[PDB]
C-alpha cells in the first residue's frame, strides 16, 4: 500500500528526465556564451566541412528559416572516443601555438563601447 | 563623536596620550581616579595626561569635502586601485580561454586528419567496389 | 624648503596661470577613435 | 626632470587618457577571442556528426565488397 511514495517516485522520474533534456541540448549552450546569415555562408562557400558546420548553426539558432531537426547519443561517444585514440611533445607543440595565436576590427570595439 | 566608554555622545571630549581614543572628561576623569590608567589598553594614565579637544592654532581648517586637494587625490587612488582589479578579471579570464581554445584548435587539429581518410576511405570503397 | 615642486608652484602663482588639463573626453567626434570609443 | 608644472598637469590627463584605451583594447580583445572559441566548438560538434554519416558510407561499402 503505497502512500505519497508515487507522488515521490512521478517527481524522482520528472526529475530524471528534466537531467537528461538538459545536459543533451546543446554543449556550447549549456556551458556558457549571433545573427542569421545565408549570404554569409553563400559568401564563405565562394570547403564542404566549413558549410556543414554553418547548416548546423543555423539550425541550432531556432531572414531566418528552419528546417534541419534530424541528426543518437551513442553514435556520438563512439565518435568521440575514436578520435581521441587517433589523436610532453604534443603539450609544448600547444603552448607555441597558443603564443604564436596570441601575437575592421576597431569598428565593432567602438560600437561595443556606444552600447556601453 | 561618541564616547567608548559610555556610548554616549560626549558634551567635553577629552583625547587620551596613551590609547589614541575620544573620551568624555566626566567618564574618563573617574576612571582615572578608580586607578590610574586608560580604560582601552590598560596602560598607565594621568589627568594632566589626558588632552582636551582644540581648534588647531592660527591655521584655519575647512570641513572635509570632495573639493580639498588630499581627498581628491586620495580619491583617485581609489579609481586606479579599483581599475587595477578590474584588468585582473580580463587577464584571469583570458588565460582560461586561450587554454579552452589550445586544446580546442589541437583537438580540431588531430580531427581533421582523421576526416580526410575517412573521406578517401570511404570513396575509395566506393571506386573499389563499384568497378567490380 | 621644498624640493621642484616649490619651483612650479610659485611660478603658477606668480605668473597667475592655471596648468592646462584635459580637455579631450568632452567633446569629441563622430566619424584612433577606435581606442578613443574603447575609453569611454 | 626640472619640468614646467602645468605640463605635468597635461602629462597626468594624457597618462589617464592612455590608461583608459590600455583597458578597453584588452577587453574587446578578450570578448572576441572567446567569441572566436565558440565559433570552433560549433565546427568541432559539427564534424563529428559528419563522421559518423562518413563512417556509416564505409561499413555500407565493407558489406558490398563481401558479397
Amino acid at each position: 500500500e503505497e502512500r505519497e511514495i508515487d507522488d515521490t517516485y512521478i517527481e524522482d522520474a520528472a526529475d530524471v528526465d528534466a537531467r537528461k533534456q538538459a545536459i543533451r541540448d546543446a554543449e556550447r549552450v549549456k556551458e556558457m556564451k549571433a545573427v542569421q546569415k545565408d549570404l554569409p555562408r553563400p559568401s564563405e562557400v565562394n570547403l564542404r566541412p566549413l558549410n556543414v558546420e554553418p547548416p548546423l548553426t543555423d539550425l541550432q539558432k531556432s531572414t531566418m528559416l528552419h528546417y534541419d531537426l534530424l541528426h543518437e547519443p551513442s553514435g556520438n561517444k563512439k565518435g568521440k572516443t575514436v578520435g581521441f585514440g587517433t589523436n610532453t611533445y604534443l603539450e609544448h607543440n600547444p603552448y607555441e601555438k597558443f603564443s604564436k595565436e596570441e601575437l575592421e576590427s576597431l569598428e565593432k570595439r567602438l560600437e561595443i563601447n556606444r552600447g556601453h | 563623536l561618541i564616547c567608548s566608554i559610555s556610548n554616549e555622545v560626549p558634551e567635553h571630549p577629552c583625547v587620551s596620550p596613551v590609547s589614541n581614543h575620544v573620551y568624555e572628561r566626566r567618564l574618563i576623569e573617574k576612571y582615572i581616579a578608580e586607578n590610574g590608567t586608560d580604560p582601552i589598553n590598560n596602560q598607565p594614565l594621568s589627568e594632566e595626561q589626558l588632552i582636551d579637544i582644540k581648534v588647531a592654532h592660527p591655521i584655519r581648517p575647512k570641513p572635509p569635502s570632495a573639493t580639498s586637494i588630499p581627498a581628491i587625490l586620495k580619491a583617485l587612488q581609489d579609481e586606479w586601485d579599483a581599475v587595477m582589479l578590474h584588468s585582473f578579471t580580463l587577464r584571469q579570464q583570458l588565460q582560461t580561454t586561450r587554454q579552452e581554445l589550445s586544446h580546442a584548435l589541437y583537438q580540431h587539429d588531430a580531427a581533421c586528419r582523421v576526416i580526410a581518410r575517412l573521406t578517401k576511405e570511404v570513396t575509395a570503397a566506393r571506386e573499389a567496389l563499384a568497378t567490380l | 624648503t621644498d624640493i621642484m615642486r616649490n619651483e612650479f608652484e610659485r611660478l603658477a602663482a606668480r605668473q597667475p596661470i592655471e596648468l592646462l588639463s584635459m580637455k579631450r573626453y568632452e567633446l569629441p567626434a563622430p566619424s584612433e577613435c577606435v581606442n578613443n570609443s574603447m575609453a569611454q
